[PDB]
């Protein structure tokens, strides 16, 4: 699973 | 036909694997109302989300038996199927809890 998004 | 078993506010994302970046689902950033719909005739479930602004469907995904639902953070949950990785950036922890509860219920009864 990819890391969560950013701003 | 179908009964909504939850509603949650989230920005719906999909992962662009070629560019290693999350992108807004449906192409437009912003929050959606994300349902899990239960089709009772064959006991199937789907995630359906619509943009708050213009009602665009941005996600319309079956939930298959055995899905791994990853609660990455208290406000960003994600899952995959054979083609796409989906992410939900919830508007609150309460929204994340409501949605995960319904999703976990779906996965138990599938």
């Amino acid at each position: 699973x990819p890391p969560p998004p950013t701003e | 036909s179908e009964q909504s078993i939850c509603q949650a506010r989230a920005a719906v994302m999909v992962y662009d694997d070629a560019n290693k970046k999350w992108v807004p689902a449906g192409g437009s950033t912003g929050f959606s109302r994300v349902h899990i719909y239960h089709h009772t005739g064959n006991n199937t479930f789907r995630v359906v989300g619509r943009k708050i602004q213009d009602h665009q469907v941005v996600i319309n995904c079956a939930i298959p038996k055995g899905l791994k639902y990853n609660q990455a953070t208290q406000t960003f949950h994600q899952w995959r199927d054979a083609r796409q990785v989906y992410g939900l950036n919830f508007g609150s922890k309460e929204d994340a809890n409501v949605f995960a509860s319904a999703m976990m219920h779906a996965l138990e009864v599938l």
